[PDB]
C-alpha cells in the first residue's frame, strides 16, 4: 500500500 | 482477544522488539527505527537507503527532541500511517 | 504483510465497522463507541453499563468538541490503551 | 488485561 514519504515527512 | 486487542498487543510487541536492541531499551535510536521501517512497514513505506532519510524521519517523529523515538512518539507514527492508508479505500 | 501492518489494517477495519453503523459514517456517535468498547475491548476495559460512563468516555475522547469520535480521536484512544498495557509487563 | 477506567477518564 505505498504511502509517499512526502506525506509523512 | 478481539482483532483490535490483537492489534494493540502487536503494536507493543513490535516497538519493544526494536527498541530493546541497543542503548535505551524503551526508545528507538536511528538504526532501530530504520530497521523497524524497512522490515515491518515495507508495504506502506519505501525502503530507507539514505542517511538523510533516516535523519528526517527521526527528526519528524522525535517530538520531545531527545534524539530517539519513544513509545508515545511511535504511536503518533502509527496514527500517521493508519490515517494515510485511507487513500487506498 | 507484517504483524505491524496487519495491526494497522485491523485498526482501520474496526473503526469503520462501528463508525459506519449510523449517521456520519466516518465518526463514532455515543452508541457506536459504547458497542466498540463493549464488544472489542472487553479484555482491557470493564463493560460500560451506565449512560454517565458513555458520556464521560465520549467527552474524554472528543478533542474537537463535535460530539463524535473521529478517526484521529480514535487513534488517540488506541494510544491511551496501548500505553496503559505497559503496567502488565 | 484490565485497565482501570480512571486511568483513561
Ligand atoms: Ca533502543
Ligand atoms: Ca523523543
Ligand atoms: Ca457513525
Ligand atoms: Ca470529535
Amino acid at each position: 500500500t505505498k504511502i509517499d514519504w512526502n506525506k509523512i515527512l | 482477544m478481539s482483532e483490535l486487542e490483537k492489534a494493540v498487543v502487536a503494536l507493543i510487541d513490535v516497538f519493544h522488539q526494536y527498541s530493546g536492541r541497543e542503548g535505551d531499551k524503551h526508545k528507538l535510536k536511528k538504526s532501530e527505527l530504520k530497521e523497524l521501517i524497512n522490515n515491518e512497514l515495507s508495504h506502506f513505506l519505501e525502503e530507507i537507503k539514505e542517511q538523510e532519510v533516516v535523519d528526517k524521519v527521526m527528526e519528524t517523529l522525535d517530538s520531545n527532541g531527545d534524539g530517539e523515538c519513544d513509545f508515545q512518539e511511535f504511536m503518533a507514527f502509527v496514527a500517521m500511517i493508519t490515517t494515510a492508508c485511507h487513500e487506498f479505500f
